[PDB]
């Protein structure tokens, strides 16, 4: 349900827009998944 | 024996060599797939450790993985088109490479 | 006179064959590609029917299956045994579809 | 062998090609006729599926069709004078043929 | 052709063989004997699992026992049965370790 899975295919503007809020958010889940803070 | 024929059988050596080297480079991988979608897609019940302990060839052990590959990703309307029979336990060959070639596209496309 | 009833018996099998073809391809392709038009296009009978299989290969088989199990994308130079493979996964999708 | 043998031969050659060709056209037309006439006139019972699971030759389906086809237009009397006989069980080929193409003049003034 | 299958059946052992070989010292060495590269700086296939294996030996058994149970300190020219018995002796290393 997200726009990375390339077999994803969208049958309206609606599923069209919630695959880009789900995307969205897997972005920030990886984005803190990698994030190395600097400790000192 | 001329100077060609010498030359001549020295490069049929130095390429019959060469293949030897390719084929040798093909099994690797080969293995080197089996281990990956044994590890990735089937249960540690079919690891190579259990299997050969309980006595099998390496081939047995590779084709026995391409089989439960098939069962676990192609349906069985194409094993029983492709393969003409449901049954895969006289499949083992260039079939069983069709078959897991099918069956690789299956979880390329699942994913 | 019976190696000749057998050679009949085949005759209409493959007229079966190609009749199914046919009547699928023209309800599922394009016009462009109908018997009269290829004809008048100049292709034999045999030549059609082949061109028509691939044309159903690359309208229900996917690309991925056609470069794996018959080992080239290109299906212009696969025919035989391999295109009756392809024929048949092509006839399973469109059971599915 | 001179040059004007090898161009009747070659000739010749083409010329065989060129009607077996049209005769997998008229087979072709003939399959096409049977499929239209059972669709549109005889009752699915009749259809090509359900008779070869049954066990059917093709030939039989068509001559199985067109037999039926005979009995439901052309009228009894028709059969037993063009045919010389009432049962059609035993009269498939070109008298067949005949009898077919009284039933598609029958169904056409029919319509 | 059962002399030919037998034949492949000692080629899927030794395959079975560099490959696990392989596997190991991927995780074990370095990337830079990576089978890539030191065909790329042409060494032949035999020769790369035997440099790999004299470097497995060279991390896991001890010199001690290279002087003394292959009577020399160099794993350079020591090949053969003596190679396969540090090979082991480094498998079982690995293994306590």
């Amino acid at each position: 349900a997200s726009l990375l899975d390339s077999n994803f295919v969208p049958i309206n503007f609606t599923e069209f827009v919630q695959a880009i809020s789900n995307t969205y958010k897997q972005r920030r889940i990886q984005f803190y998944e990698n994030l190395k803070r600097h400790k000192r | 024996l001329s100077i060609n024929e010498r030359i001549t059988k020295e490069l049929a050596e130095v390429e019959e060599r060469e293949r030897i080297e390719k084929q040798l480079l093909l099994e690797a991988e080969r293995i080197n797939e089996i281990d990956t979608l044994a590890k990735a897609h089937l249960s540690n019940h079919f690891n190579k450790e259990v299997l050969l302990a309980k006595g099998y060839t390496l081939k047995d052990i590779m084709q026995a993985q391409r089989r439960e590959l098939v069962r676990k990703f192609v349906p069985i309307e194409q094993i029983k088109a492709i393969a003409k029979v449901s049954d895969i336990s006289h499949i083992d060959g260039e079939i069983l490479e069709q078959l897991v070639s099918l069956a690789k596209v299956n979880i390329k496309l699942r994913k």
